């Protein structure tokens, strides 16, 4: 089904932004 | 519609900042120049006199004897004499 | 804790609830429009919902997102309804994108709605039992012709804004004219252009030394006489 | 380059490999706890894996993400174990979640277990040809009733730390009690307060001067009696 | 191939930092200093003297009296002397 | 506006279009190499496209992600060219990447190319009337064994570059040689490490005060005599 799929893929691609921002801003990487 | 996932886990992401900020915001460190050194910014005190303009209108909460914002300065000749008819000179 | 009345909060730990009615109330007074009721859902009757003897007209709603929390920036639930035959945006277009409006959202369960509202009559009507929530309208982030998408956030939320709102001298004022502090409450005497006017349908104050001497109000003048701090 | 040994080196080149199995142990000795051996396989017995000697139990376990860098952060190896009948909640309020801990991870292919996994007897037996990696537990991101989530981290890892570790002066000792720069070695006089004791068990310094007092020991004392420097 | 999906418009995406900001890409103002108290000094005006040490050279476009770069100074002995012969020191 | 002639304007409104075609010219003369002609299909006589006279021969060759803007980041659209045969490795390995070349993207339709194309022969034939768009190379983010994905930028854009391109030096020149602001034109006289030659091909100023000493343009020094004014 469109819609569910659609909502759920752009809330675990919100999810992971979240985790890489939170990932790369511990010591060093590139200091987002 | 009737059913909803997307529930993922807000235990963990939120304490890896550390679990003490979770019940207070913490505080804000100001920012150390050379010039400061080993002093550091102080906002609950400023003992000295700044420009009026480029400045912002401080308050006061409690005690905290502090400085000001100069704004107006200017010297001129004084008045020899205090008052009433004492006027000795000599 | 909430001020959920006893009745209702023993209704809830049921094992065989009822229909939970959503329904919401759009104030644009403190902006200039009215007050307008809207409810997801209709009666058996095919009538407007009755509630508290008021009448919240069956139209599209939907809201998402309500929440309350602490940590990081503050909730922003959003809001959607159906823009069918213009309707919505025949507000829009004259009430300047509905902002710094209030939404009313009020959730009360179906054992509990007037009796006009069931063919047999509900005789376990008390119209005191719901949950109120009030939100201030934010942007419309969409306004086609099939929809329409608010945002919504707190009444108390600080953003874009300074704490100590002074900014010490300036050739100009920062009062506003005819307040507690400027003072003045005189006939016309300047515009907004430093005019004679003596109408008082366009009377402004330039907010500057000459606007304020034709007042005769310098006495409480904001802007500080310094100018040479810095060049001297 | 590795340690490994030239005939397990070269049997990894045969088109025709073993099974691979991978061993983890688990060591709190520097926390206060003990060595737990764990391995995801048995043999064909229904018997822990003998290797060395030792006794590896079958147990749930599975590590991911095991990653080395020399640019951006450290990288974080995941660790899972099944959590039923609480074998896990057993140690993780007894031993503070299982954090500072140490894991060892050795790898081994499955031509050189001993003779005692295999009816037959594997003749081309070797307790000496593993490959070894260690790592230290970081925390516990998620416990529940069916599972349990470690993370790891590299031993040598510098998050949250900063290279020069003085306060140059205060009011107040910046050291340990009885190590090796403090170096008092006397009988117990004062404790967390400065109330005198006679005591072994509640033997504590306050860290200020009063302290040092009480010790006769102030030439010890890491503490610039300066204080007017920033004032005057 | 054919067909191009999730077309994705980008609306208020982009309002969201405001208007103006679309039409002007606006100015970027200095960092505010505490031992220089309230002078907010900008990009575009320097009346005193800097040091040319690793540093570019500054370029001016109108008006605007300015400092400079110092490059060289320099203290020694005033002769006497002017354009001509009248060197009298009586 | 753009340079779009009344002709294909005109055409370009009737419901029954033609056949867009998109032909690419990979111009490096500029930096050391040749003018390629590529062109993503072929005609109708299994020949190379023939437009303005010129011939583009058919490759695989696709350009996807052309967004202008004046907001947020510049525009760096993605070229992906079919890399068989090791064709495309051929001059990378020689042209350094394909770094700093040009190359211009003309549309085209169909019924505007030479009558050449068709059997029957187009008599609507217009050599110019195309839409024309030109690039830079800015690297080469992939070239496989299979195809080769290279990233266009704008001409203009500035990344990188800092605007006060004057730098203060104490014993080092700024310029080139020759150029513009060593006027020397006389015989070889040093080399890069100031060594007495007279060969033209190692004639190459050290960028010193004993390179100018040498080449007796010391008048045009851009390095200024001050060095000790951070000491005192
Ligand atoms: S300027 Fe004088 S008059 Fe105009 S507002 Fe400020 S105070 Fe009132
Ligand atoms: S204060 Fe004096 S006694 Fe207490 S620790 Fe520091 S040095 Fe040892
Ligand atoms: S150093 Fe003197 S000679 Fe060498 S380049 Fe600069 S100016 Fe020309």
């Amino acid at each position: 089904i469109g819609p569910a799929a659609l909502k759920a893929v752009y809330d675990m691609a919100r999810k992971g932004a979240r985790d890489e921002i939170q990932t790369q801003m511990r010591d060093g990487g590139l200091f987002s | 519609g009737g059913m909803t996932g997307i529930l993922f886990s807000l235990g963990a992401s939120m304490v890896l900042g550390g679990v003490a900020q979770m019940l207070a915001p913490k505080a804000r460190t100001p920012r150390i120049q050379t010039t400061d050194n080993g002093k550091q910014n102080t906002y609950f005190s400023s003992l000295d006199n700044m420009v009026a303009q480029g400045n912002v209108l401080p308050v006061l909460y409690g005690e905290m004897r502090v400085g000001s914002r100069v704004v107006s300065q200017e010297i001129s000749t004084a008045d020899e004499g205090d008052g009433g008819q004492v006027v000795v000179i000599g | 804790m909430q001020d959920i009345r006893q009745e209702t909060l023993n209704e809830c730990t049921r094992a065989e609830q009822s229909a939970s009615v959503v329904l919401w109330e759009i104030d644009l007074t403190e902006v200039g429009g009215e007050r307008y009721f809207f409810c997801n859902e209709q009666n058996e009757k095919g009538e407007p919902v009755t509630w508290q003897g008021r009448q919240y007209q069956p139209y599209p709603i939907q809201g998402s997102g309500f929440e309350l929390n602490g940590k990081g920036t503050s909730t922003r639930p959003t809001l959607t309804v159906s823009n069918l035959y213009g309707m919505v945006t025949g507000m829009a277009e004259d009430m300047q994108s509905l902002v710094g409006g209030t939404v009313v959202r009020r959730k009360v369960y179906a054992r509990f709605l007037d009796a006009v509202n069931f063919v047999n009559g509900n005789s376990y009507a008390d119209p005191e039992q719901e949950v109120i929530s009030r939100w201030r309208i934010e942007q419309c982030s969409e306004l086609s012709a099939v929809s329409a998408s608010f945002v919504l956030s707190t009444p108390t939320e600080t953003d874009g804004a300074v704490f100590p709102g002074r900014i010490m001298l300036a050739n100009t004022c920062t009062w506003t004219y005819r307040g507690d502090e400027c003072g003045y409450s005189g006939p016309a005497v300047a515009d907004e252009y430093d005019q004679p006017t003596s109408d008082i349908t366009k009377d402004k104050c330039s907010k500057c030394l000459s606007g304020c001497k034709f007042r005769n109000n310098v006495g409480n003048f904001g802007g500080f006489l310094s100018i040479n701090k810095l060049s001297q």
